[PDB]
């Protein structure tokens, strides 16, 4: 849509994903944190592995991605891609072999 | 080191990696290939293979990466990513994975003179035939070739 | 946000580049101090020798 | 001068692939797709996983590349990279390992009222569990579920296809080029539009 | 005889040797069942292949009985 | 070598890869595709799977990539990447479990 077109511009303009989504350098930004199981896969009794398939649910405010749907038609969600704004690195500190960080760049919800 | 920008600033103006240097057409570039063995890991002969962790030791000269160290507070030699510089397409060719080109990208080390000096390593795959007649009590030969993938007798020595 | 200014203050307004070392001179040494923190010992195995 | 440069440099220009192509608010894009098995593969009862080489052909509407073939000489049909352009993210959710995108991103038919056929071809190692009871004599119920991992219900209508105006509703096989695996063989191949 | 001949590229209306006068057509749909359509076998023989439960055939005796779906006779 | 920089720039300046290297969109890309085997791999008689190392030797015209030598200092050959210039979706159909088309770019030769 022309309308989410130009909110998506207009709100990438001036936006830095290396910083973080705060009013003040002091404040923190919350992070929802969720797991959600689909299936354990594995089970090595040997290396003391186990591998799941799991969803990472994560909720967190962006001040500068903010707008008013009266301006852009009536917008109120869209799927950006996740790259393109600020993530938090949320590691699996009792990884063992795989992967520690998220590396599935899936779109999110705004 | 405000030098060491500027100078690359300089050198890398309007230098295109994917231009073979030959200050004159018609030129050869030679290059120099080397191979260091850290490691010979596996030579597993049910599938005819041959893993080395290796490092190639190439040189070359590049017209274009010339200056005088006395304009650049005695810069005598540049570390740059390899992305940056024309490097010729040394690779394994008898590989048995589909892996040709290195693994570790390695930065170059430039002189003033031009001499481009690469010493990049590999996890390399090769195949070599196993002689079935003596084994286990058997010799292999095991070779490792390595050429330019694409560029030819006509342009690199 | 202070870091928004910061952050181009050092790396796009001061022309910072990645690809040099961080010395005044070409003359000086780069010092890295590195440690290691073991999380998990995984596996030996004997056969690959890893 | 091939006149499908002045025309893919039109549509592109002024395109974002992050966009839903979404004419209006109440607009669910209606994305059709249908699933073409080339090989059996495997179904490894250790892992559990049975692998496939799958065609699967998505097909869509983008309102955004749309033309008319007087002003480009008659062209009614474009190929561009999917790269380039918005796709639903079509994936395959029961997978073991973590590939949910397919293999080869091929090009995307791009048609003058803005029809668009992808025909990917992916290769899946999907999740089924296995039925040990009667091993070896044995027949596995194995699925492949197909949703977009993006995008919902008021955003796209995942449907099958309609070709000559049934469902297909079923897994297509070539008859004549298709080779039967070695250990297992294909009874059924439904297809259905199942929700939670 | 005179046959319609998928044997070349574009299609062609060329006579048969001596020895077949039957034009065939078979037709049956592959992977690309939906995009493109039926497959389109044409061409000469000295006797109607034979058929499966995919195909669908039309042989005659005549000339150029086998056109493409889409032309005439 | 300055000529061949020269070159390169004006070649690639306003080419566009996505688009076929025809005068017209009504003529055709005769791509001579050629096959160099140089090794059988494997074959798995289970899964039914032969794996083969292969050259897909590929030629074609691109009339927007000439260019007359006397106004480059006599190159009549070059070594551009493949990324940069438009090539065919060669595609291997019956593929079991590997790449369904070239991964490999493999700079060509023009
Ligand atoms: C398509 O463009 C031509 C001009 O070449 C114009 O005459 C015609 O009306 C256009 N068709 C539509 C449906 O707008």
């Amino acid at each position: 849509s022309e309308h989410e077109t130009r909110l998506v511009a207009n709100l990438l303009e001036n936006y830095n994903k290396v910083i973080r989504p705060v009013e003040h350098h002091t404040h923190f930004v919350d992070i929802t944190v969720g797991l959600q199981l689909i299936q354990l896969i594995s089970v090595d009794e040997v290396n003391q592995i186990v591998e799941t398939n799991v969803r990472l649910r994560q909720q967190w405010i962006d001040v500068r991605l903010r707008w008013n749907p009266a301006d852009y038609g009536g917008i109120k969600k869209i799927r950006l891609p996740s790259d393109d704004v600020w993530l938090p690195d949320l590691v699996l500190y009792n990884n063992a072999d795989g992967d520690f960080a998220i590396v599935h760049m899936t779109k999110l919800l705004l | 080191s405000v030098m060491e920008d500027t100078l690359l600033s300089v050198l890398f103006e309007t230098y295109n990696p994917k231009v073979r240097p030959a200050q004159t057409v018609g030129d050869k570039v030679t290059v120099r290939v080397g191979l260091t063995l850290t490691n010979l890991l596996i030579l597993n002969e049910k599938i005819e293979e041959m893993t080395t962790n290796v490092f190639l030791n190439l040189a070359w000269t590049d017209y274009r990466l010339q200056w005088d160290p006395a304009a650049y507070e005695g810069i005598k030699d540049l570390r740059i990513p390899s992305s940056d510089v024309w490097q010729p397409d040394i690779v394994l060719m008898n590989n048995n994975d589909g892996s040709f080109e290195i693994t570790l990208h390695v930065n170059v080390l430039v002189q003033h003179t031009g001499a481009v000096s690469w010493q990049p390593s590999a996890i390399y795959r090769s195949s070599c035939t196993i002689k079935v007649m003596y084994f286990p009590f058997d010799w292999q030969n095991c070779t490792m070739v390595f050429k330019s993938y694409t560029y030819d007798t006509s342009e690199v020595t | 946000n202070e870091e928004e200014r910061l952050i181009n203050d050092l790396l796009i307004v001061n022309k910072y580049n990645k690809h040099v070392r961080p010395v005044k001179h070409n003359n000086e040494v780069v010092n890295i101090a590195l440690s290691l923190t073991l999380s998990n010992l995984i596996s030996l195995k004997e056969t690959d020798e890893t | 001068e091939n006149e499908e440069g002045r025309l893919i440099e039109k549509l592109l220009g002024d395109y974002d692939k992050r966009i839903i192509p979404a004419k209006t608010l109440d607009h669910i894009i209606d994305v059709t797709l249908k699933l073409t098995l080339t090989n059996l593969i495997s179904l490894n009862e250790k892992e559990e996983a049975l692998t496939t080489n799958v065609w699967i052909e998505i097909q869509w509407n983008d309102y955004r590349l749309s033309w008319n073939t007087s002003e480009y000489e008659g062209i009614d049909l474009v190929r561009i990279p999917s790269e380039l352009l918005w796709l639903p993210d079509v994936v395959l959710e029961n997978n073991v390992d973590g590939q949910f995108e397919v293999a080869y991103y091929a090009n995307v038919l791009v048609y003058n009222d803005g029809s668009m056929y992808w025909l990917p071809p992916a290769i899946y190692r999907s999740t089924c569990p296995i039925a040990v009871t009667y091993f070896p004599f044995d027949w596995q119920n194995c699925s492949l579920v197909f949703r977009s991992q993006t995008y919902n219900a008021h955003e796209v209508n995942l449907q099958l296809s309609a070709e000559e105006g049934e469902a297909v509703e079923w897994i297509h096989i070539d008859p004549e080029d298709f080779t039967e695996n070695g250990e297992w063989t294909i009874r059924h191949r439904p297809a259905k539009k199942n929700y939670n | 005889i005179v046959c319609h001949t998928t044997a070349t590229s574009p299609i062609s209306a060329v006579t048969c040797p001596p020895g077949e006068n039957l034009c065939y057509r078979k037709m049956w749909c592959d992977a690309f069942c939906s995009s493109r359509g039926k497959v389109v076998e044409l061409g000469c023989a000295a006797t109607c292949p034979s058929k499966k439960p995919y195909e669908e055939v039309t042989c005659c005796s005549t000339d150029k009985c086998n056109p493409h779906p889409k032309q005439r006779p």
